[PDB]
């Protein structure tokens, strides 16, 4: 009856879009949907018993123009271990680092990782870390459809091998990658739509066992704020 | 100018080493 | 007999990858092709014997969910005037400022505006700026190719209407336009490639009836160093 | 935070 | 090897 509720179903798995980012360069991407969540890994062997769907980043390749750069993506890899794990429970994402690459993270825009305030943690890896709540993302896109706060933000960016590029161009960083879960970008993008008339516009939530709506905004707003209502806070 | 890697592993700087030679 | 030579025969047009963003999102991107080069512009017009192909920024659109902020993007572009011009004269790009909104620029990553030094300059109103030369690029092209040098910066962003970003975030600026001449894209891509074999790769050089040209990487540097011969140096 | 607009005439 |  409530559309939004298929989100938090048990069983239901979200879709992913893993993009990854070589010295401000995108290098790889790719769409995960697996309930044990995915790891970021650097080679396609060494470790093929964990948990999570094997996200493998791309060897930089062998160029004679810039090995020397290359050369430290390709040891930052070879580091990434069991991987750097990222996973939904209900309503929230978790990540641990399972491998030796240190690995910040913080959630932000879909084009800029650092907007200056630093990382919103390091990931751990003796124990998971909360890394988003969606509890907060919808009671903030609400606030979005009511024209009284910014779109909320989704994108989760991982700076993998070295520290935040806190005040620093996030380009220069070697191995960068965002995580995106999809139905997040679509629910910003169908209010972002939504307020320019009444019409009815059409949102696919890319979660399993979900076909596209056809809402209009006053349906919509309903059912988030339906939605938010049996969220944990 | 040259990336600082943070990996642990690393095994600890040459002079927090003790000399076994 | 050098293929890279038709970059600059007189006669031929660079294409001009045309992207804007309004407040760190994309909302306009297109290819463009002109002798007389371009002018961003907000869609007053109001002349129609200036030079240039009127590139026009879309309306920031009416929604009840960012009102206040798209109502200063509005304004922005509607003080654009005769606009932002960019041409080409030979292997130098040009730029003027046309209407009211000050405007400032750099060269730099595909991805990122501000690296962190600051604007390259204003472009100025009364006269033309220099905002790109052809000659260090390939040089520096060609130093790129023999692994002693990073990949030449290409993209030209501008900022409109406010100043440079410079320890900002860039999305938080109103109207920020990237300019990529492609040639330059393909050029830097080619030689990446190019290092990786001594096999033939395609390069597409994106100018008035280019096709793709099949080389190894000695051909590809042999002609880029025959180019560079043929340029001008200050 | 609100943008200074840079626009001369007026 | 150039880092800029």
């Amino acid at each position: 009856e409530n559309p939004l509720k298929r989100l938090l179903v048990p069983g239901e798995e979200w879709e992913f879009e893993v993009t990854a980012f070589y010295r401000g360069r995108q290098v790889f991407q790719q769409t995960i949907s697996c309930p044990e969540g995915l790891r970021l890994v650097g080679s396609e062997v060494g470790d093929r018993t964990l948990p999570g769907w094997p996200v493998t980043l791309p060897d930089p390749g062998m160029s004679l123009t810039d090995r020397g750069v290359m050369s430290y993506v390709r040891h930052v890899l070879s580091c990434l271990g069991g991987g750097l794990a990222l996973w939904r429970a209900g309503q929230w994402l978790w990540a641990q680092r399972l491998g030796h690459c240190h690995t910040y993270w913080a959630v932000s825009e879909e084009l800029l990782p650092n907007s200056g305030h630093g990382p919103d943690g390091e990931v751990p890896k003796d124990k998971e870390g909360g890394v988003f709540d969606l509890g907060p993302f919808i009671v903030d896109l609400i606030t979005f459809t009511e024209g009284s706060g910014r779109s909320p933000r989704y994108a989760l960016w991982f700076c993998v091998g070295e520290s935040w590029p806190q005040d620093q161009p996030w380009t220069k960083r070697l191995v960068m990658v965002k995580v995106v879960p999809t139905c997040l970008r679509a629910l910003v993008e169908m209010a972002r739509v939504g307020g320019a008339s009444s019409l009815e516009n059409t949102v696919d939530l890319h979660i399993s066992n979900s076909h596209p709506l056809s809402l209009t905004s006053d349906q919509y707003k309903a059912y988030l704020q339906d939605l938010v209502e049996g969220m944990d806070f | 100018q040259e990336p600082e890697l943070l990996i642990s592993g690393m095994e600890k700087p040459l002079p927090l080493r003790t000399d076994w030679s």
